[PDB]
């Protein structure tokens, strides 16, 4: 097994997210642009990256690209929805809980890129990337859309130093 | 708005 494993777990756990996101957008008729890198966000996700004593440019470079990966997922389900109306969940999105899971799935991400910082800046670090997402594919049996929303939001793993 | 880009913020519009 990867050493990436759990950083890209907690990653494709996140892109879930979007799930309950695109289903309360489109019911409320949101903007799915209007996601929150605005400046109060950015500085706390950086504020949050030095207490973890992690690079906040490195760590605003993935969640930039988590952000791309969260979006697009959303955009696709707003694709299927408008052919199929009937195929959109029943259910409500549970948006407390997902808070939760949020900050939770943030505090892992951060403590693991802390925990992995000398694999990430190394040569094998984009081998062990490349078997960690096979390994997370096959074990949360992510679709195609999931499989290429992991690869956008892990894209600059191995930028480290 | 509904936010994911660091925290999942949720305004009610």
């Amino acid at each position: 097994t990867s050493q990436l494993a759990e950083l890209v777990d907690a990653a494709a756990e996140r892109l879930e997210v979007a799930d309950p996101v695109a289903a309360f957008k489109w019911r409320a008729q949101l903007p799915i642009e209007d996601s929150g890198r605005v400046e109060q966000q950015l500085a706390k996700l950086g504020e949050d990256a030095r207490s973890q004593h992690i690079d906040p440019d490195y760590v605003t470079r993935v969640f930039d690209d988590q952000i791309r990966a969260t979006e697009a997922i959303e955009y696709s389900r707003f694709s299927d929805w408008k052919l199929n109306p009937a195929s959109a969940p029943p259910e409500p999105p549970d948006l407390s809980a997902s808070r939760s899971a949020i900050d939770s799935l943030n505090n892992r991400m951060l403590s693991q890129i802390w925990s992995h910082w000398s694999l990430l800046s190394a040569p094998s670090c984009a081998a062990q990337l490349d078997r960690a997402k096979r390994d997370i594919v096959r074990s949360r049996h992510l679709d195609s859309l999931y499989q290429r929303a992991l690869t956008t939001a892990t894209q600059s793993y191995c930028q480290a130093l | 708005y509904l936010w994911t880009y660091y925290e999942l913020i949720f305004k009610p519009c």
